[PDB]
RNA sequence: CGCGGGGUGGAGCAGCCCGGUAGCUCGUCGGGCUCAUAACCCGAAGGUCGUCGGUUCAAAUCCGGCCCCCGCAACCA
RNA sequence: GAAGGGGGCCUGACUGCGAGGCCUGCAAGCCGAGCAGGGGCGAAAGCCGGGCCUAGUGAACCGGUGGUCCCGUGUGGAAGG
RNA sequence: AGCCUGGUGUUGGCUCUUGGUCGCGCCUGCGUAGGAUAGGUGGGAGCCUGUGAACCCCCGCCUCCGGGUGGGGGGGAGGCGCCGGUGAAAUACCACCCUGGCGCGGCUGGGGGCCUAACCCUCGGAUGGGGGGACAGCGCUUGGCGGGCAGUUUGACUGGG
RNA sequence: CAGCGUAGGGUUAGGCGGGACCUAAGGUGAAGCCGAAAGGCGUAGCCGAAGGGCAGCCGGUUAAUAUUCCGGCCCUUCCC
RNA sequence: GGCGAGCUAGCCCUGGCCAGGGUGAAGCUGGGGUGAGACCCAGUGGAGGCCCGAACCGGUGGGGGAUGCAAACCCCUCGGAUGAGCUGGGGCUAGGAGUGAAAAGCUAACCGAGCCCGGAGAUAGCUGGUUCUCCCCGAAAUGACUUUAGGGUCAGCCUCAG
RNA sequence: CGUGGUUCGUGGAGCCAUGGGGGAAUCUGGGCGGACCACCGCCUAAGGCUAAGUACUCCGGGUGACCGAUAGCGCACCAGU
RNA sequence: GAGCCGGUAGCGGGCGUGGAUCCCUGGAUGUCCGAAUGGGGGAACCCGGCCGGCGGGAACGCCGGUCACCGCGCUUUUUGCGCGGGGGGAACCUGGGGAACUGAAACAUCUCAGUACCCAGAGGAGAGGAAAGAGAAAUCGACUCCCUGAGUAGCGGCGAGCGAAAGGGGACCAGCCUAAACCGUCCGGCUUGUCCGGGCGGGGUCGUGGGGCCCUCGGACACCGAAUCCCCAGCCUAGCCGA
């Protein structure tokens, strides 16, 4: 008989794989141990509903990046720093690149997880990357003076 | 009380027929009956312990309608009573109308 | 009548498989050891291998018809 | 004056019937001329429907087997009769 | 009736181990005899190898141990047959199959061990713990033993029976 | 004449016996188990006595009752 | 299908009963005995499906009774009588069932399967019985077959009508 | 598979019912017309209710080629005594 | 409409035309037991809880009221409340069970017989009933009941025996509600959703197949109409006139 798994097993499938097994097994082990439930017409319906819910609120999360990827991956922000010469007195941190972009084009980012690794000194044209999952490379120019 | 709590199958009365001789459809002169006597046929009654709400409930059912117990267990809706949830799980939830 | 086996020499009986020794024991005879017979040793007797017809180079083999003994299993107005 | 013994061909140890009788409580049992079909032996007349005769036997029911037309449960079949 | 018993339901997990059938794959087989240790019959002037041959060395299995046979490789251009024949047959090869064997999968069957969680027992204590355990019990069904019980039968003639 | 017919009368208890106490075999039986129906089981509980428990002895009196009425002496429980 | 253990059988609970006499086990004490013992002797003691014998429980032999006093009695005689004893009260077990120190005994005065009502007007090839009158005729007791033989079917013999 | 019902006693045994095992489909679905198959037809299972025509006579009444006290009810009467 | 206080006279008293006895309808009272129901119990007896009353009344006793169990429904398992059940009835009815004698001139299948009887349940009746029907006619149309079909068809140790249906003639006459798709709603579960589930409402009920949903037509005053409620006639439960 077919049941809906509520957990990975090895010996069957995982978290939603409708697989059939001995009714004895179902009644006296799985069901009692919350290990799963019966492939009811109801439970089966509620499962499709389960699958669509995710597939939506998930393919929407990717539709949040692919969107914020475009407005960001091409537009550039400027970081004017007391640069002295090819060696900033201070230093632009990820925390800074955040504040900056918030006005220089007016968006908000992490500012954590930005592939920042160690505050950036010196000047030049940098290309970093962002998140979450399939992501975007942000470009920015650290300049000079005020 | 050897009756299924779900289907209502209860023991019936049936004859045990002692026949001998070779079938007619096998070139025999035909079958002969050396006795007919009454006997009961009981439904294949079994226990089904199933946990419902907070309580353990035990159905005496024909093996045939065991599935029905678990279907009756799916229907859940507010009931913190005594070991007498079956009173509610029973015909209340069977066919009702 | 139904199903399965086969009769091989005087007896049971291996060869019935992947078609090819037509064997072993007791009995009797010949011969020696034994004071002796038996034991025991040497050799030897007897098979168209149930019936006939077939498939192969043959065949006890395989098929098929056939025949009873035994074997099995029901039925009996 | 064969029903006995011997030989030659043959299979009437036929099919379809059967006048009339014997016997007889019933049911049975028995004898039987003659007609027809197709035969056997005989030159023929003819004889032949087992055996010199009188015992060697078993109603019905239930089934088996081979035929054959016959019936075939809406119909064609089939099952089964 | 009772008792024994196969199948099946209640009845689950994990394994090891086997059988039948089927498909496919690879081997399997011996009579001097032909030059041989060629299973039945066909097709068959062809081949096989430079998509690395024979000659050898580890290797496994089969064996009438004679040899059969692939794998690893040194190996580097040969290696078979018909032909001729003291043999029913011809023995490169492509085949369809027979007998039996292993191998892989398929549909099924048998056994053994372990597990626990149904089912059973038990624990002043339980949503639990311990023991037994998919056995036993119980349902349906099979066949059997079955004066423990039940219903009956157990002839007539006859100088009484 | 009667144990017979008709009629009238006669049986007096806080302490005697039993009950507003206890439990026994057994019976019944919330829980629970089983059985075609009837019903059968069954823990507690309840019922159940010639057992356990519990306070009255001596006289007088009536045609007929008396540890019951009376007399004397003596006790029980309940309520305040 | 019900009614019965108020008789009887067994068992369960709670009570009660057994005059009087006899025999004198163990143990105990003391004495003897021995290396120490076994053991022996006294006295004490008071055991027992022990003895005699009433109540009580029986029912051995004989007589009587026999339309009885009595549907199990009476007389004489006899058995047990501290035990597997007797007995009151309260309970439980039953009809193919109970109970039985076992006779097929007992389960309400007849038990090889209780009683009551019912199926029921069981069945009875057997037995008995079968009722006013007159008139005419008038048999059979054989054969065949029959789990048939004292019962039947056909025939035979009687009668009536055409 | 095991049985019951029907006239159907296993029969060629359908149909309706169902104790056991297995176990669908939703009009192009399903059941039936007596094994089975085809064809042609009939009907829509697994939910329920439904007057009247029918059965009976404790009870009241009306009738009798019904009884008339051994009859008629067991009881004509203080009898289920 | 003149007599009455039963059978039942009597003793000893009373009542009636101001309408008695008597008859019909309704009401009141109705000890105790009994389904018996506060609890016991060897029916007609015994013993209690709670509220109230009576006696001098705390102890005691009496009076009124109330208190069994089970089911269903509400409702907060609270705890209550409401509703109902229980038992009886001559026969009749349905269901669950279910013999034997006997017959077969023995006997087992068969018969007796689904009888007797036991049990449950129902009601003035009960059952049954609106085709997954019949069964050969392009047929009939719920069910019950009678006549017939018919001792037919068949069944059967093919023995004993058992024994239909269609069809025809009559009696009576009737047909409906739902489940599901779909829609609305309240609620509960949660692994929060065009999610699942339960509860109510709408919707829908059919065999020339029906229904849902979408579109178009035109969808209505109507028209049919209860088995339910209401009214009435009529009828029953006393009587009266009557040559
Ligand atoms: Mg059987
Ligand atoms: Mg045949
Ligand atoms: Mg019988
Ligand atoms: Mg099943
Ligand atoms: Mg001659
Ligand atoms: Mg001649
Ligand atoms: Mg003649
Ligand atoms: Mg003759
Ligand atoms: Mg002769
Ligand atoms: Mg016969
Ligand atoms: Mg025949
Ligand atoms: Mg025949
Ligand atoms: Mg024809
Ligand atoms: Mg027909
Ligand atoms: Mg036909
Ligand atoms: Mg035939
Ligand atoms: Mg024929
Ligand atoms: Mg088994
Ligand atoms: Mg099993
Ligand atoms: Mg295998
Ligand atoms: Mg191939
Ligand atoms: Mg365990
Ligand atoms: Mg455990
Ligand atoms: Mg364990
Ligand atoms: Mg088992
Ligand atoms: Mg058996
Ligand atoms: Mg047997
Ligand atoms: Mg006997
Ligand atoms: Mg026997
Ligand atoms: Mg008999
Ligand atoms: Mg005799
Ligand atoms: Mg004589
Ligand atoms: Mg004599
Ligand atoms: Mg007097
Ligand atoms: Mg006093
Ligand atoms: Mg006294
Ligand atoms: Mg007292
Ligand atoms: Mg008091
Ligand atoms: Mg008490
Ligand atoms: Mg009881
Ligand atoms: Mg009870
Ligand atoms: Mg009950
Ligand atoms: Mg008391
Ligand atoms: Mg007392
Ligand atoms: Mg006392
Ligand atoms: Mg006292
Ligand atoms: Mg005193
Ligand atoms: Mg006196
Ligand atoms: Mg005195
Ligand atoms: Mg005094
Ligand atoms: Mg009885
Ligand atoms: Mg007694
Ligand atoms: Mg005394
Ligand atoms: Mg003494
Ligand atoms: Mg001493
Ligand atoms: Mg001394
Ligand atoms: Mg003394
Ligand atoms: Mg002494
Ligand atoms: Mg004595
Ligand atoms: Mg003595
Ligand atoms: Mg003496
Ligand atoms: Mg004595
Ligand atoms: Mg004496
Ligand atoms: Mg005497
Ligand atoms: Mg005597
Ligand atoms: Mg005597
Ligand atoms: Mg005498
Ligand atoms: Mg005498
Ligand atoms: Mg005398
Ligand atoms: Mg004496
Ligand atoms: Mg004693
Ligand atoms: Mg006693
Ligand atoms: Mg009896
Ligand atoms: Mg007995
Ligand atoms: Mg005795
Ligand atoms: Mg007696
Ligand atoms: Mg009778
Ligand atoms: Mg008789
Ligand atoms: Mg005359
Ligand atoms: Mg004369
Ligand atoms: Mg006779
Ligand atoms: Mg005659
Ligand atoms: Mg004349
Ligand atoms: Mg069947
Ligand atoms: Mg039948
Ligand atoms: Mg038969
Ligand atoms: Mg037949
Ligand atoms: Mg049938
Ligand atoms: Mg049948
Ligand atoms: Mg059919
Ligand atoms: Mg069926
Ligand atoms: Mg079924
Ligand atoms: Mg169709
Ligand atoms: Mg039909
Ligand atoms: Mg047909
Ligand atoms: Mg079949
Ligand atoms: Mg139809
Ligand atoms: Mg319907
Ligand atoms: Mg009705
Ligand atoms: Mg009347
Ligand atoms: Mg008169
Ligand atoms: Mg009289
Ligand atoms: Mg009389
Ligand atoms: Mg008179
Ligand atoms: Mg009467
Ligand atoms: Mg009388
Ligand atoms: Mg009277
Ligand atoms: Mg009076
Ligand atoms: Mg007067
Ligand atoms: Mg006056
Ligand atoms: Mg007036
Ligand atoms: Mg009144
Ligand atoms: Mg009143
Ligand atoms: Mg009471
Ligand atoms: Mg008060
Ligand atoms: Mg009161
Ligand atoms: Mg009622
Ligand atoms: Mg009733
Ligand atoms: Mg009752
Ligand atoms: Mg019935
Ligand atoms: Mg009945
Ligand atoms: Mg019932
Ligand atoms: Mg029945
Ligand atoms: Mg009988
Ligand atoms: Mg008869
Ligand atoms: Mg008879
Ligand atoms: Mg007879
Ligand atoms: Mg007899
Ligand atoms: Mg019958
Ligand atoms: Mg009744
Ligand atoms: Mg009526
Ligand atoms: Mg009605
Ligand atoms: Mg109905
Ligand atoms: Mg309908
Ligand atoms: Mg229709
Ligand atoms: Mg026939
Ligand atoms: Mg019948
Ligand atoms: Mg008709
Ligand atoms: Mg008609
Ligand atoms: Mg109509
Ligand atoms: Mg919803
Ligand atoms: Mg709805
Ligand atoms: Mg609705
Ligand atoms: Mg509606
Ligand atoms: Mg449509
Ligand atoms: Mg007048
Ligand atoms: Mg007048």
């Amino acid at each position: 008989m077919k049941v809906i798994l509520l957990e990975p097993l090895e010996n069957l499938g995982d978290v939603g794989q409708v697989v059939d097994v001995k009714p004895g097994y179902a009644r006296n082990y799985l069901l009692p141990r919350g290990l799963a439930v019966l492939a009811t017409e109801s439970n089966l319906k509620a499962l499709e509903a389960r699958i669509r819910a995710q597939a939506k609120r998930l393919a929407e999360r990717k539709a949040e990046a692919e969107r914020l990827k475009e407005i960001l991956e091409n537009l550039t922000l400027t970081i004017p720093v007391r640069a002295g010469e090819t060696k900033i007195y201070g230093s632009v941190t990820a925390k800074d690149i955040a504040e900056a972009l918030s006005r220089q084009h007016g968006v908000t980012i992490d500012p954590k997880r930005l592939a920042l690794e160690k505050p950036i000194k010196e000047l030049g044209e940098y290309v970093l990357t962002y998140k979450p999952h399939p992501e975007v490379p942000i470009q920015l120019k650290v300049s000079v003076v005020a | 009380s050897k009756v299924c709590e779900i289907s209502g199958k209860r023991p019936i009365v049936a004859n045990s027929i002692q026949r001998r001789g070779k079938a007619k459809r096998e070139g025999g002169v035909g079958k002969k009956t050396t006795g007919i006597s009454k006997r009961r046929q009981y439904p294949n009654l079994q226990k089904v312990r199933v946990r419902v709400a907070g309580q353990e409930i035990t159905f005496r059912v024909a093996a045939s309608h065991i599935p029905k117990v678990y279907e009756l267990v799916e229907r859940a809706k507010g009931l913190k009573l005594e070991g007498l949830s079956p009173k509610e799980i029973k015909k209340e939830l069977l066919k009702l109308l």
